[PDB]
């Protein structure tokens, strides 16, 4: 009962293959869970090596041969487009759920019963999530909570040393773009830049924008205080006769004379620019003048600008000009003849940074730039990639926390509490039937994988840590008090996540649980494997 | 008009880049011509190049579908080259292959065409491709 | 090359069984999922029976024939895509030992299968229960089963009404001894296509008792509302006409080029007068219409529509009765499409309309669907197609049969009881068919996670000693009354599934060898 050029799995072979693939994927992503996890090394074969820990990036870049593993990875990748985190959690939950389901199936439990039990446990876990969350306040002085959230997000991705650098940077960058008002949050207001030949710890935060192109004249001021930003779209390069002409001569002296005569066109515009500079705070103290000049500038015009204590850039990207239109408030002048003071903007200190391979300009310290820039600094490609990924993850986590005020303490407290709540309530109710108890117990046990994996990664024995956490929870319940009990990966004993400062996003946990349950149900319902199209 | 081709043409290796390369043309009165450039302003000819092996199922199915298309799509060029005479070491694992050219450039590289529509490919699967 | 003896029959039966076993688990709400693995790295976990039977490649010709049968039934009938294959495969498997072990000739098996088909149809008719096809409440309740628990669950309330109204508009309930029973001549594919109108809500959707045309007036100075419309259809364009052979225009003076325009005016005026001779109110031409023709037709007091596709005229001739004449000079007074309702062009949702409805029964209509987005419109269109197919199945026979395998179990029991009294060699295939009918309840029990043996035995005992309305519960998995739980399926689907499965089994049994040939 088969056809050529095809292969199929019969009886329970499909279930065994799917379970094995899920276990393999879990073991692949088991070691990188939590701040105590490890990093994976990826080689593309072209000489580029990536050292990454984020589950989404690892799944996207890594090639997967097992079709079931491919399906699991693709399903878990949805977390990135919804919550931005929890892919590893989804994979671990799917793996443990499939392990338990296979164990029960070996005892004769039909897959549909397990699926129904998983659905019931999912509903109960959603109820527990609703009852267990903590409402965050809307106070504008919540900077401490944002710092705690950023630290929690970063510790999972960094070596615990760059955390002190990235936490304040991420917190400030996210807070500046989203003021203490309803409005809205858009992470596109935060620019991400990378620089080479610098120490990893050099990463800093810039209030405003940073321009790639720098000055090209030694006499330009290094720093300009309270500068007026001028954006000019008219090219200041050498101009020729407006009508048909040429350079026909017997000696280069005639060509030089013709060039000097033709330079008057640029000279006239330079005169207007200098007049504007002089009129607007020409000699006022603590004032400056900076010109962007999107288009190119002739060296003679650069020297003319420098001799007037004017810092002029050239050959800037249109995107940079559009960003400056808001960062500095200045407008782009299409024609010098219509140039007027109203075009000029205003900005704080303007500093030029010289690098061996390039030169940057800073246009930060703006009254209301409605944007900010984060400068990732590193000496190696992998370090820069890791820093960028950590910064983006922290930005997304803080944005999710700000937009969604529902906050749930982490440190493994949520998973253990949910497992206990399920084991109690589902067994006390038995709302569907006894036969669903197998699936209920499987789901409850699988939900405990995350704390066990975290403890295993931290090097401590999961049994003792789980026993201590359960004992503390039992004591709290006997005391008739509300208490959150988590896992301290540094000491090994139990700890209160609300005091240490470990928190998890409501959306992340909700989506991870839903996705894991859905993937487990879909895989457990696979009766056979079919091959076609060959 | 012009009803240019009307049938599938056999290609020998020496003329592959002549018959396929010649996608890059129109004809007199089918487009604008200009100063020191006699090329049409419009595009060229869609050329459907079949790399076949007689032993394979889909190759036999496509020989039928390609000629059937050629009989109606008079303006579309259809050609066939034994795959083993097109590519040095042509692998059976890619067989059959269809490459679609236009205006001298490559548009599609469809590989193991048994999955390009039904295993028992119908003219409905091929006419749905030819309109994409 | 050539196969002789029982080997060819064994090969065909094995191919049929292999095809059936794949989808054996595609029945019931508890249907299991399947993995489709392409030669590339992509795969899906779709559980749709049609998708499984479409994406599965089979080399054996019998499997290809079975897949083609299922694909054809997927459009001929609204349901039973997987039931037909499962039933045919089970019947073939049951009949296999008789052909192989009992040395029974295929002709006897085929005849017995046909007789069992007749008996099964009789039993299905006996066990079916009537429904009220005239009361809208009962039809809405029945059709809600195929509309709820879907993307259109939100608008189900109005979706049921829209589908029922469309089906009734295309449904012709007639009964007499002169023309016979038309069988309602319901055609959804051709004359029920849904028109997607952006904007509005589902509750705003209406059923048009005719054809809706999206072609606006070809000239602003044209009537937009006729209370006594009459449609005339033509193909030949109203413009300058050349000779059948090569035609050449030779002009000496520049001012003489107006001769072509004068000839065009004369010909167009003659054609327009010929068209107007039949007292028309709207002129529809498949080919292009010149501005002069539009002016001449307007002078006659009628509207003009040009470059209208044949698809619109095919339905216009059905809802208006207008006869299309290729040549204008051959137009006849009797070709005018009288008995037309209106030419109202009221715009809905910033879209152009042209209603050709009436209070007649042309067995054609148009569904004016409204929605807040294109995705909603497409999903509602698909759900309305499914609901109208279900409603057509229900209304084609005012009765329904119990679901959950109760009908199959009752058919098996009655077939066994009747076969016990036949007293002939054919008794064996009748028992084989009766046993194969048990496939559906076995699949339901297996999908529900119950006991495949004890539950089936209890159901069979209940049917033998109790009523035939007992079946397998989709959720509980126990034996319960289908009527109490509201589990039902249309009788038409069951009859068609049984007939098609038995006919396919007979056809496959007829083939006793596969030989090379071109």
């Amino acid at each position: 009962l088969l056809n050529p050029k095809a292969e199929s799995l019969r009886r329970d072979a499909a279930l065994k293959v799917n379970v094995t693939s899920a276990e393999g994927l879990q073991s692949v992503l088991e070691t990188n869970l939590g701040p105590k996890g490890t990093l994976k090394m990826l080689v593309d074969g072209a000489g580029n090596i990536k050292l990454t820990k984020d589950g989404k990036v690892l799944l996207t870049e890594m090639q997967i041969q097992s079709p079931t593993a491919v399906l699991i990875a693709r399903a878990a990748a949805a977390q990135d487009e919804i919550t931005g985190d929890g892919t590893t959690t989804v994979v671990c939950l799917v793996g443990e759920l499939l392990r338990q389901a296979h164990r029960f199936i070996q005892e004769g439990v039909h897959p549909r019963i397990i699926t129904d039990g998983f659905e019931i446990a999912r509903k109960e876990s959603m109820k527990f999530l609703d009852e267990f969350k903590i409402s965050k306040t809307n106070l504008s002085n919540d900077r401490e909570f944002l710092l705690q959230v950023a630290r929690s997000s970063l510790l999972t991705k960094v070596d615990a040393d760059l955390t002190e650098v990235l936490t304040p940077i991420v917190t400030d960058a996210v807070l500046s773009v989203y003021d203490a008002q309803a409005d809205n949050l858009d992470l596109h207001m935060v620019e991400i830049m990378q620089m080479q030949h610098l120490s990893p710890k050099d990463t800093t935060f810039i209030k405003g924008l940073v321009l790639d192109h720098g000055g090209r004249h030694p006499d330009m001021p290094t720093r300009v205080k309270n500068a007026y930003v001028l954006i000019l779209n008219v090219s200041l390069e050498y101009e020729k006769t407006e009508v048909n002409s040429g350079f026909f001569y017997s000696s280069a002296d005639q060509r030089d004379k013709l060039a000097a005569s033709e330079r008057k066109f640029v000279d006239a515009k330079l005169k207007k620019i200098i007049d504007l500079k002089n009129e607007v705070c020409g000699m006022d103290p603590d004032k400056g003048f900076v010109i962007i000049n999107q288009k190119g500038i002739d060296p003679m015009s650069l020297d003319v600008f420098a001799k007037h204590n004017i810092l002029a850039l050239r050959r800037a990207k249109r995107r940079n000009m559009e960003r400056l239109q808001l960062v500095t408030g200045g407008e782009a002048q299409n024609s010098v003849e219509d140039l007027s003071p109203q075009i000029l903007g205003f900005s704080g200190l303007v500093y030029q940074e010289t690098i061996g391979e390039e030169k940057f300009t800073y246009v930060t310290e703006n009254t209301d730039p409605k944007s900010c820039t984060i400068l990732i600094k590193g000496s190696t490609h992998y370090a820069l990639a890791q820093t960028k990924d950590a910064v983006r993850d922290g930005l997304r986590a803080v944005a999710n926390v700000l937009k969604d005020k529902n906050i749930i303490p982490g440190a493994g407290a949520f998973y253990i509490a949910l497992s206990r709540y399920l084991r109690s309530a589902n067994m006390n109710k038995l709302g569907a039937k006894g036969k669903t108890k197998t699936g209920i117990e499987a789901f409850a046990e699988a939900l405990l994988v995350i704390p066990k994996t975290l403890v295993k990664n931290s090097g401590f024995d999961p049994l003792d840590v789980l026993a201590m956490v359960e004992d503390e929870l039992d004591d709290a319940q006997d005391s008739d008090e509300t208490r959150y009990v988590g896992v301290d990966l540094n000491i090994g004993d139990s700890c209160d996540p609300t005091i240490e400062g470990i928190w998890d996003s409501y959306r992340v946990l909700r989506n991870a649980i839903t996705g894991a349950t859905g993937i487990a149900s879909n895989l457990l319902l696979c009766d056979e494997l079919l091959r076609a199209g060959r | 008009e012009r009803s240019k081709f009307g049938e599938v043409f056999h290609i020998n290796k020496p003329e592959y880049n002549k018959e396929v390369t010649l996608a890059s043309q129109g004809k007199k009165y089918e487009g604008a011509q200009t100063n020191d450039n006699g090329e049409e302003d419009d595009g060229g000819v869609y050329v459907f190049v079949h790399l076949s092996l007689q032993s394979k199922l889909q190759s036999r199915i496509l020989s039928h579908l390609f000629q059937s298309a050629a009989c109606k799509f008079r303006e579309i060029k259809f050609v066939e080259i034994p795959a083993n005479r097109a590519i040095e070491n042509y692998p059976e694992s890619n067989c059959p292959t269809l490459i679609v050219y236009y205006r001298g450039e490559v548009i599609k590289n469809m590989i193991t065409l048994l999955e390009l529509g039904g295993n028992n490919s119908k003219m409905e699967d091929f006419e749905d491709f030819m309109v994409k | 090359e050539r196969t002789t003896g029982r080997q060819a029959q064994i090969s065909n039966i094995t191919a049929a069984k292999a095809v059936a076993d794949v989808i054996r688990t595609c029945l019931g709400p508890k249907a299991m999922l399947k993995m489709l693995l392409d030669p590339m790295g992509g795969l899906v976990l779709t559980n749709d029976g049609h998708a499984i039977l479409r994406e599965i490649d089979v080399a054996h010709p019998a499997a290809k024939s079975m897949l083609e049968l299922s694909r054809t039934q997927d459009e001929e009938v609204g349901d039973g895509t997987t039931t037909v294959i499962i039933l045919a495969g089970e019947i073939l498997a049951q009949c296999a030992p008789y052909l192989i072990e009992k040395n029974i000739h295929p002709v006897i098996i085929i005849q017995a299968l046909k007789k069992a088909l007749t008996d099964a149809l009789e039993v299905i008719k006996q066990v079916s229960k009537p429904v009220d096809v005239e009361n809208d409440a009962a039809m809405k309740k029945l059709i809600q089963a195929s509309i709820g628990t879907k993307y259109v669950i939100h608008w189900s309330e109005k979706m049921c009404e829209l589908a029922l109204d469309a089906v009734k508009t295309v449904r012709k309930d007639l009964g007499q001894t002169v023309e016979g029973e038309p069988n309602f001549e319901i055609d959804i594919k051709r004359y029920v296509r849904v028109e997607k109108i952006p904007g509005g809500d589902v509750l705003d959707s209406r059923v048009l008792k005719g054809v809706l045309l999206n072609k606006d007036v070809v000239h602003p100075k044209m009537s937009r509302h006729i209370e006594n419309p009459r449609v005339v259809l033509l193909d030949c364009p109203l413009e300058y006409k050349k000779g059948e052979s090569q035609t050449n225009i030779e002009i000496e003076k520049e001012e003489d080029w107006n001769r072509i325009l004068q000839i065009e005016e004369e010909q167009v005026q003659l054609m327009c007068e010929q068209i107007l001779a039949v007292r028309p109110t709207l002129v529809i031409t498949e080919k292009g219409v010149s501005d002069l023709a539009q002016h001449y037709l307007l002078k006659g007091g009628c509207s003009v529509l040009r470059r209208v596709k044949k698809s619109d005229n095919n339905r216009i001739a059905r809802v208006t009765g207008a006869t299309i004449v290729n040549r204008v000079e051959d137009l006849k007074e009797s070709d005018v499409g009288t008995n037309c309702g209106l030419f109202k062009v009221e715009m809905i949702g910033d879209e152009y309309f042209s209603f050709l409805d009436n209070c007649k029964e042309p067995k054609a209509c148009t569904i004016m669907l409204r929605g807040g987005s294109k995705d909603i419109l497409n999903e509602i269109d698909r759900n309305l197609q499914d609901a109208m197919a279900v409603a057509r199945n229900v209304m084609l026979s005012p009765s329904l049969s119990p679901g959950g395998g109760a009908t199959e179990m009752a058919v098996s029991v009655k077939l066994a009881e009747k076969a016990k009294q036949l007293e002939g060699i054919q008794q064996w295939p009748y028992q084989a068919v009766a046993d194969a009918m048990e496939c559906i309840p076995r699949t339901l029990i297996q999908n529900a996670g119950g006991d495949p043996i004890r539950l089936l035995s209890q159901l069979r005992a209940k049917h033998a000693q109790g009523n035939f309305t007992t079946g397998i519960d989709g959720d509980k998995g126990k034996i319960v009354d289908m009527v109490s739980y509201g589990i039902w399926e249309p009788e038409v689907i069951k009859q068609q599934s049984v007939k098609t499965a038995i006919e396919s089994a007979c056809l496959l049994l007829r083939v006793d060898d596969i030989v090379s040939g071109v």
